[PDB]
């Protein structure tokens, strides 16, 4: 409460705005009442061997298995048969299909083929059996 | 030309939403 | 009820955008912006299986996701029903408090 309130609300409404201002008296007052893999490439392929065993860690196996445990969940895990008779660790494309049905078709269809279960794929002595011939096994993997 | 439908882009919806749902044999 | 007449499978596919803040996904990076959840009713099976991206899954995966959505099922705050509308209708002020 300093300035001038009013002499600027004096300008405006007077010299600009050309508004009609009326007093309208109470007329109405008085109213008449009228009355995840992108860095991967699938194609390679090699012996699980020594792509558990790690030199450095017992654990590297577990990782291994981690690579598996992302596609345990739905199971698209497949590993094929080499020479040896037994599954071969390769790498997997991402795939898809047309609609949710379809991949699901695609997977009770793996699951109705044989599966490779018969001997558990990590075993204490073909290592070492394989180490002796050509000492490859190796891990692709790290 | 062909119409398309547009394009359920889920960049430009704010997150959590939905845009397309399919609904099949009910 | 959900399942057609007749048909075997009744599908519900629902797509979210993916932000890099929720884990335990299948076949999605953080940096996707595309949650494809797929639920499906038949008559023969009886157990909880889901689609991720159309990859099947447990219940556990989906329920734990939508625990990392913030978004919640049985609280009747994120979710309303005819009971629920119910019992907000007569509510005590220690309901509130609880709440």
């Amino acid at each position: 409460s300093q300035f001038n309130w009013f002499r600027i609300g004096a300008l405006y409404n007077t010299i600009s705005k050309n508004a009609p201002i009326t007093d309208h008296l109470m007329g109405p007052l008085s109213i008449e009442k009228k009355p995840l893999s992108k860095k991967l490439g699938p194609e390679g392929s090699i012996n699980l061997f020594k792509f558990i065993i790690d030199p450095n860690s017992f654990s590297r196996s577990i990782e291994n298995l981690f690579y598996t445990s992302f596609l345990i969940k739905e199971g698209k895990l497949l590993m094929e048969h080499d020479e040896e008779g037994l599954p071969t660790i390769k790498i997997k494309q991402s795939i898809s299909h047309t609609d949710s049905r379809s991949k699901e078709i695609e997977r009770q269809r793996r699951r109705a083929a044989h599966q490779n279960h018969i001997i558990f794929q990590m075993d204490m002595p073909t290592w070492r059996k394989l180490i002796k011939k050509y000492n490859i096994t190796s891990p692709f993997l790290d | 030309k062909r119409v398309k439908i547009a394009k359920p882009d889920l960049s430009s919806f704010q997150p959590g939403s939905i845009i397309k749902i399919r609904l099949q044999d009910f | 009820d959900f399942i057609k007449n007749g048909q075997d499978v009744s599908k519900i596919e629902i797509t979210l955008k993916n932000s890099p803040n929720v884990t335990d996904i299948e076949y999605i990076d953080a940096r996707d912006e595309t949650i494809k959840i797929t639920r499906i009713i038949t008559r023969s099976k009886r157990r909880s299986d889901y689609l991720i991206n159309d990859y099947q899954v447990s219940e556990s995966v989906v329920k734990t996701l939508v625990a990392q959505l913030n978004i919640q099922l049985d609280n009747l705050c994120q979710f309303l029903s005819q009971e629920r509308v119910e019992e907000f209708a007569r509510l005590k002020s220690v309901k509130l408090l609880v709440e």
